[PDB]
Protein backbone atom coordinates (compact mmCIF):
# COMPACT_ATOMS: atom_id res chain seq x y z
CA UNK A 1 0.00 0.00 0.00
CA UNK A 2 0.75 3.73 0.45
CA UNK A 3 -0.18 6.12 3.31
CA UNK A 4 1.87 8.49 4.42
CA UNK A 5 3.94 9.13 1.66
CA UNK A 6 5.61 11.89 -0.05
CA UNK A 7 3.34 12.67 -3.13
CA UNK A 8 2.61 15.80 -5.61
CA UNK A 9 -0.62 17.59 -5.77
CA UNK A 10 -3.50 16.85 -8.35
CA UNK A 11 -3.42 19.04 -10.54
CA UNK A 12 0.61 19.26 -10.68
CA UNK A 13 2.26 21.91 -9.80
CA UNK A 14 2.60 25.64 -11.49
CA UNK A 15 4.67 25.43 -14.07
CA UNK A 16 8.45 27.02 -13.03
CA UNK A 17 10.67 29.17 -15.67
CA UNK A 18 13.67 27.22 -17.66
CA UNK A 19 13.69 28.80 -20.67
CA UNK A 20 16.60 32.11 -20.87
CA UNK A 21 15.14 35.36 -19.37
CA UNK A 22 17.86 37.80 -20.86
CA UNK A 23 15.23 40.76 -22.04
CA UNK A 24 16.67 43.28 -24.47
CA UNK A 25 17.04 46.53 -22.58
CA UNK A 26 18.44 49.99 -23.69
CA UNK A 27 17.65 52.62 -26.19
CA UNK A 28 18.73 51.98 -29.92
CA UNK A 29 22.22 52.49 -29.62
CA UNK A 30 22.51 55.42 -31.62
CA UNK A 31 20.21 57.54 -29.23
CA UNK A 32 23.06 56.80 -26.81
CA UNK A 33 25.68 57.59 -29.69
CA UNK A 34 23.29 60.88 -30.13
CA UNK A 35 23.33 61.99 -25.94
CA UNK A 36 27.22 61.50 -25.78
CA UNK A 37 27.78 63.79 -28.85
CA UNK A 38 25.60 66.20 -27.30
CA UNK A 39 26.63 66.20 -23.88
CA UNK A 40 30.23 66.67 -25.29
CA UNK A 41 29.00 69.47 -27.46
CA UNK A 42 27.72 71.31 -24.80
CA UNK A 43 31.03 70.86 -22.94
CA UNK A 44 32.67 72.07 -25.23
CA UNK A 45 30.07 75.09 -25.83
CA UNK A 46 30.76 75.69 -22.07
CA UNK A 47 34.70 75.36 -21.93
CA UNK A 48 35.64 77.16 -25.11
CA UNK A 49 33.42 79.97 -23.54
CA UNK A 50 35.17 79.79 -20.52
CA UNK A 51 38.43 80.66 -22.30
CA UNK A 52 37.65 83.62 -24.20
CA UNK A 53 36.76 84.77 -20.54
CA UNK A 54 39.80 84.09 -19.25
CA UNK A 55 41.77 85.30 -22.34
CA UNK A 56 39.42 88.91 -21.59
CA UNK A 57 40.55 88.35 -17.75
CA UNK A 58 44.09 88.18 -18.86
CA UNK A 59 43.94 91.31 -21.37
CA UNK A 60 42.26 93.46 -17.99
CA UNK A 61 45.36 91.50 -15.55
CA UNK B 1 66.57 89.26 -15.08
CA UNK B 2 66.28 85.78 -13.41
CA UNK B 3 65.64 84.90 -9.71
CA UNK B 4 68.37 83.61 -7.43
CA UNK B 5 69.70 80.46 -7.40
CA UNK B 6 70.72 77.74 -5.30
CA UNK B 7 72.41 80.56 -1.69
CA UNK B 8 71.38 83.96 -1.65
CA UNK B 9 71.58 86.53 1.44
CA UNK B 10 69.80 90.09 1.04
CA UNK B 11 72.03 93.10 1.41
CA UNK B 12 70.77 96.82 2.00
CA UNK B 13 72.31 99.63 1.96
CA UNK B 14 72.62 102.44 3.91
CA UNK B 15 73.88 105.16 2.11
CA UNK B 16 71.63 108.11 0.88
CA UNK B 17 71.00 109.47 -2.67
CA UNK B 18 73.25 111.76 -3.91
CA UNK B 19 72.92 116.09 -3.41
CA UNK B 20 72.42 116.30 -7.05
CA UNK B 21 69.24 113.71 -7.22
CA UNK B 22 66.42 115.75 -5.63
CA UNK B 23 63.88 114.20 -3.03
CA UNK B 24 60.94 112.52 -4.18
CA UNK B 25 58.00 110.62 -1.98
CA UNK B 26 57.48 106.51 -2.63
CA UNK B 27 53.99 105.50 -3.67
CA UNK B 28 53.56 103.36 -0.20
CA UNK B 29 50.58 101.05 -1.35
CA UNK B 30 51.11 97.71 -1.27
CA UNK B 31 49.80 95.38 -3.76
CA UNK B 32 46.76 95.03 -3.64
CA UNK B 33 44.91 99.01 -3.61
CA UNK B 34 47.45 99.39 -6.05
CA UNK B 35 45.94 96.89 -8.42
CA UNK B 36 42.77 98.65 -7.84
CA UNK B 37 44.10 101.87 -8.49
CA UNK B 38 45.45 100.56 -11.42
CA UNK B 39 43.20 101.89 -14.03
CA UNK B 40 43.08 104.93 -12.79
CA UNK B 41 46.80 105.55 -12.54
CA UNK B 42 46.50 104.46 -16.04
CA UNK B 43 44.05 107.71 -17.13
CA UNK B 44 46.49 110.04 -15.57
CA UNK B 45 49.60 109.20 -16.25
CA UNK B 46 49.74 108.17 -19.47
CA UNK B 47 51.81 111.14 -21.14
CA UNK B 48 54.50 110.55 -18.07
CA UNK B 49 54.29 107.16 -17.80
CA UNK B 50 55.09 106.95 -21.63
CA UNK B 51 57.88 109.83 -21.59
CA UNK B 52 59.58 107.76 -18.85
CA UNK B 53 59.98 104.96 -20.69
CA UNK B 54 60.71 106.77 -24.14
CA UNK B 55 63.39 108.94 -22.31
CA UNK B 56 64.59 105.48 -21.47
CA UNK B 57 65.06 104.12 -24.89
CA UNK B 58 66.03 106.59 -25.83
CA UNK B 59 69.15 106.93 -23.17
CA UNK B 60 69.92 103.29 -24.70
CA UNK B 61 71.46 101.98 -21.34
CA UNK B 62 71.71 104.97 -19.07
CA UNK B 63 68.34 105.32 -18.33
CA UNK B 64 68.33 104.61 -14.54
CA UNK B 65 70.64 107.92 -14.39
CA UNK B 66 68.64 109.99 -17.54
CA UNK B 67 65.23 109.24 -16.14
CA UNK B 68 65.22 110.44 -12.65
CA UNK B 69 62.96 113.78 -13.46
CA UNK B 70 60.69 111.71 -15.85
CA UNK B 71 60.29 108.69 -12.93
CA UNK B 72 59.52 111.21 -10.31
CA UNK B 73 56.88 112.86 -12.66
CA UNK B 74 55.65 109.31 -12.44
CA UNK B 75 55.87 108.90 -8.81
CA UNK B 76 54.47 112.13 -7.60
CA UNK B 77 51.30 111.48 -10.27
CA UNK B 78 50.96 108.16 -8.92
CA UNK B 79 50.66 109.53 -5.23
CA UNK B 80 48.18 112.32 -6.09
CA UNK B 81 46.26 109.83 -7.75
CA UNK B 82 46.38 107.65 -4.60
CA UNK B 83 46.05 110.71 -2.49
CA UNK B 84 42.58 111.54 -3.79
CA UNK B 85 41.53 108.22 -3.70
CA UNK B 86 41.90 107.98 0.36
CA UNK B 87 40.81 111.49 0.47
CA UNK B 88 37.45 111.28 -1.11
CA UNK B 89 36.43 107.21 -2.35
CA UNK B 90 38.42 105.49 0.52
CA UNK B 91 35.45 102.93 1.55
CA UNK B 92 34.56 101.48 -2.17
CA UNK B 93 38.83 101.08 -2.70
CA UNK B 94 38.88 99.38 1.04
CA UNK B 95 36.11 97.14 0.00
CA UNK B 96 37.83 96.11 -3.34
CA UNK B 97 41.36 95.48 -2.27
CA UNK B 98 40.03 93.51 1.19
CA UNK B 99 37.78 91.35 -1.84
CA UNK B 100 41.02 91.14 -4.04
CA UNK B 101 42.50 89.90 -0.47
CA UNK B 102 40.39 87.09 0.05
CA UNK B 103 40.87 85.88 -3.87
CA UNK B 104 43.83 85.82 -5.28
CA UNK B 105 44.12 89.33 -6.39
CA UNK B 106 41.59 88.39 -9.33
CA UNK B 107 39.61 91.20 -10.67
CA UNK B 108 36.52 88.80 -11.40
CA UNK B 109 36.05 87.88 -7.89
CA UNK B 110 35.29 91.50 -7.19
CA UNK B 111 33.01 93.19 -9.42
CA UNK B 112 30.35 94.52 -7.27
CA UNK B 113 33.11 96.75 -5.38
CA UNK B 114 34.62 97.70 -9.02
CA UNK B 115 31.26 99.42 -9.91
CA UNK B 116 31.06 101.09 -6.40
CA UNK B 117 34.71 102.30 -6.97
CA UNK B 118 34.49 103.10 -10.50
CA UNK B 119 30.97 105.34 -10.04
CA UNK B 120 32.76 107.12 -7.29
CA UNK B 121 35.82 107.71 -9.09
CA UNK B 122 34.33 108.63 -12.08
CA UNK B 123 31.70 111.19 -10.43
CA UNK B 124 33.92 112.85 -8.29
CA UNK B 125 37.56 112.71 -10.04
CA UNK B 126 36.78 112.04 -13.73
CA UNK B 127 38.61 109.16 -14.16
CA UNK B 128 36.90 105.87 -15.78
CA UNK B 129 38.43 102.65 -16.40
CA UNK B 130 38.56 101.37 -20.34
CA UNK B 131 41.00 98.46 -21.89
CA UNK B 132 42.47 99.59 -24.39
CA UNK B 133 42.90 97.40 -27.66
CA UNK B 134 39.61 96.08 -27.98
CA UNK B 135 36.93 96.82 -30.82
CA UNK B 136 33.63 98.56 -30.60
CA UNK B 137 32.04 95.01 -31.30
CA UNK B 138 34.10 93.65 -28.09
CA UNK B 139 32.16 93.69 -24.81
CA UNK B 140 35.03 94.61 -21.89
CA UNK B 141 34.95 91.85 -19.36
CA UNK B 142 34.61 94.00 -16.27
CA UNK B 143 30.99 94.96 -17.79
CA UNK B 144 29.67 91.88 -18.60
CA UNK B 145 26.58 91.16 -16.76
CA UNK B 146 26.95 87.40 -16.63
CA UNK B 147 30.13 86.42 -17.22
CA UNK B 148 30.88 82.45 -17.35
CA UNK B 149 33.48 82.99 -14.32
CA UNK B 150 32.00 83.81 -10.73
CA UNK B 151 33.60 83.72 -7.18
CA UNK B 152 33.54 80.97 -5.04
CA UNK B 153 31.63 83.15 -2.30
CA UNK B 154 30.50 87.01 -3.27
CA UNK B 155 32.60 89.23 -0.73
CA UNK B 156 29.81 90.26 1.85
CA UNK B 157 30.43 93.44 2.38
CA UNK B 158 30.35 94.20 -1.18
CA UNK B 159 26.90 92.19 -1.36
CA UNK B 160 25.44 94.60 1.37
CA UNK B 161 26.69 97.45 -0.38
CA UNK B 162 25.84 96.76 -3.61
CA UNK B 163 22.18 96.00 -2.46
CA UNK B 164 22.09 98.89 -0.61
CA UNK B 165 23.44 101.32 -3.31
CA UNK B 166 20.88 99.46 -5.85
CA UNK B 167 18.16 100.36 -3.61
CA UNK B 168 19.08 103.98 -3.31
CA UNK B 169 20.05 104.58 -7.09
CA UNK B 170 23.53 105.28 -6.60
CA UNK B 171 24.10 102.83 -9.53
C1 LIG C 1 21.02 54.54 -13.82
C2 LIG C 1 19.66 53.85 -13.83
C3 LIG C 1 19.82 52.45 -14.40
C4 LIG C 1 18.60 52.04 -15.20
C5 LIG C 1 18.78 50.60 -15.66
C6 LIG C 1 17.70 50.22 -16.66
C7 LIG C 1 18.28 50.27 -18.06
O1 LIG C 1 18.75 49.29 -18.53
O2 LIG C 1 18.25 51.48 -18.77
C8 LIG C 1 17.75 51.40 -20.08
C9 LIG C 1 16.51 52.27 -20.19
C10 LIG C 1 15.63 51.88 -21.38
O3 LIG C 1 15.39 50.51 -21.44
P1 LIG C 1 13.89 50.07 -21.94
O4 LIG C 1 13.00 49.89 -20.81
O5 LIG C 1 13.89 48.74 -22.54
O6 LIG C 1 13.32 51.20 -22.98
C11 LIG C 1 13.01 50.85 -24.30
C12 LIG C 1 12.78 52.13 -25.08
O7 LIG C 1 11.43 52.49 -25.00
C13 LIG C 1 13.19 51.94 -26.54
O8 LIG C 1 13.00 53.16 -27.20
P2 LIG C 1 13.87 53.49 -28.57
O9 LIG C 1 15.24 53.02 -28.47
O10 LIG C 1 13.40 52.69 -29.69
O11 LIG C 1 13.82 55.10 -28.90
C14 LIG C 1 12.87 55.93 -28.28
C15 LIG C 1 13.43 57.35 -28.17
C16 LIG C 1 12.59 58.33 -28.99
O12 LIG C 1 12.93 58.21 -30.35
C17 LIG C 1 13.43 59.39 -30.90
O13 LIG C 1 12.72 60.33 -31.03
C18 LIG C 1 14.89 59.47 -31.32
C19 LIG C 1 15.63 60.36 -30.31
C20 LIG C 1 16.92 60.90 -30.91
C21 LIG C 1 17.79 61.45 -29.78
O14 LIG C 1 13.42 57.75 -26.83
C22 LIG C 1 14.37 58.69 -26.41
O15 LIG C 1 15.20 59.11 -27.15
C23 LIG C 1 14.33 59.18 -24.96
C24 LIG C 1 15.44 60.18 -24.66
C25 LIG C 1 16.72 59.42 -24.33
C26 LIG C 1 17.93 60.34 -24.46
C27 LIG C 1 18.92 60.12 -23.31
C28 LIG C 1 19.66 58.80 -23.47
C29 LIG C 1 20.66 58.65 -22.33
O16 LIG C 1 16.91 53.58 -20.40
C30 LIG C 1 16.42 54.48 -19.45
O17 LIG C 1 15.38 55.02 -19.62
C31 LIG C 1 17.22 54.74 -18.18
C32 LIG C 1 18.18 55.92 -18.34
C33 LIG C 1 19.12 55.78 -19.55
C34 LIG C 1 19.87 54.44 -19.62
C35 LIG C 1 20.60 54.07 -18.33
C36 LIG C 1 21.53 55.17 -17.80
C37 LIG C 1 22.50 55.70 -18.85
C38 LIG C 1 23.29 54.57 -19.49
C1 LIG D 1 25.87 51.84 -13.97
C2 LIG D 1 24.75 52.08 -14.96
C3 LIG D 1 24.47 50.79 -15.71
C4 LIG D 1 23.52 51.04 -16.88
C5 LIG D 1 22.99 49.71 -17.38
C6 LIG D 1 22.24 49.92 -18.68
C7 LIG D 1 23.17 49.61 -19.84
C8 LIG D 1 22.43 49.85 -21.15
C9 LIG D 1 22.41 48.57 -21.96
O1 LIG D 1 21.93 47.59 -21.51
O2 LIG D 1 22.94 48.56 -23.25
C10 LIG D 1 21.91 48.61 -24.18
C11 LIG D 1 22.44 48.87 -25.57
C12 LIG D 1 21.35 48.52 -26.56
O3 LIG D 1 21.33 47.14 -26.77
P1 LIG D 1 20.54 46.57 -28.09
O4 LIG D 1 19.85 45.32 -27.80
O5 LIG D 1 21.49 46.14 -29.11
O6 LIG D 1 19.52 47.70 -28.69
C13 LIG D 1 18.18 47.37 -28.90
C14 LIG D 1 17.43 47.50 -27.59
N1 LIG D 1 16.02 47.64 -27.87
O7 LIG D 1 22.78 50.22 -25.67
C15 LIG D 1 23.88 50.47 -26.48
O8 LIG D 1 24.00 49.90 -27.51
C16 LIG D 1 24.93 51.50 -26.08
C17 LIG D 1 25.47 51.22 -24.68
C18 LIG D 1 25.11 52.31 -23.67
C19 LIG D 1 26.19 52.39 -22.61
C20 LIG D 1 25.68 53.16 -21.41
C21 LIG D 1 26.83 53.88 -20.71
C22 LIG D 1 26.54 54.02 -19.22
C1 LIG E 1 35.96 68.37 -35.47
C2 LIG E 1 34.79 69.11 -36.11
C3 LIG E 1 34.50 70.36 -35.31
C4 LIG E 1 33.40 71.16 -36.00
C5 LIG E 1 32.27 71.44 -35.02
C6 LIG E 1 31.16 72.20 -35.75
C7 LIG E 1 29.99 72.42 -34.79
C8 LIG E 1 29.36 73.80 -34.96
C9 LIG E 1 28.60 74.19 -33.69
C10 LIG E 1 28.18 75.66 -33.78
C11 LIG E 1 27.72 76.17 -32.42
C12 LIG E 1 27.99 77.66 -32.34
C13 LIG E 1 27.40 78.22 -31.05
C14 LIG E 1 28.14 79.49 -30.64
O1 LIG E 1 27.87 80.51 -31.18
O2 LIG E 1 29.12 79.42 -29.65
C15 LIG E 1 29.61 80.64 -29.18
C16 LIG E 1 30.21 80.44 -27.79
C17 LIG E 1 31.03 81.67 -27.41
O3 LIG E 1 30.86 81.93 -26.05
P1 LIG E 1 30.50 83.47 -25.60
O4 LIG E 1 30.19 83.55 -24.18
O5 LIG E 1 29.24 83.91 -26.18
O6 LIG E 1 31.72 84.50 -25.99
C18 LIG E 1 31.90 84.83 -27.34
C19 LIG E 1 32.75 86.07 -27.49
N1 LIG E 1 32.69 86.49 -28.87
O7 LIG E 1 30.97 79.27 -27.69
C20 LIG E 1 31.92 78.98 -28.67
O8 LIG E 1 32.43 79.83 -29.32
C21 LIG E 1 32.33 77.53 -28.90
C22 LIG E 1 31.18 76.72 -29.47
C23 LIG E 1 31.60 75.26 -29.43
C24 LIG E 1 30.54 74.40 -30.10
C25 LIG E 1 30.89 72.93 -29.96
C26 LIG E 1 31.93 72.54 -30.99
C27 LIG E 1 32.41 71.11 -30.76
C28 LIG E 1 31.42 70.13 -31.38
C29 LIG E 1 31.87 68.70 -31.07
C30 LIG E 1 33.12 68.35 -31.88
C31 LIG E 1 34.30 68.08 -30.97
C32 LIG E 1 34.11 66.75 -30.23
C33 LIG E 1 35.46 66.25 -29.71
Amino acid sequence: PSVGQDLPPVGGYEPVQWRRNLPARGFRPLVYLAALCGICGYGFYRALGGIQERRELKREK
Amino acid sequence: PREAAAHWVPFEDKANMPDNVPDVVEVGATSAPLLSASYFIGAKCKPYNDDFMLCREESQGSGAIDCLKEGRRVTRCAVSVIEDINKSCLDEFRLHWQCLEQNNHQLSGCRKAEALLNKCVFTKLNLEKKIPGLRPDEEPVFLKKDPWIKPAVDDFKSVRAYAEAKKNGTL
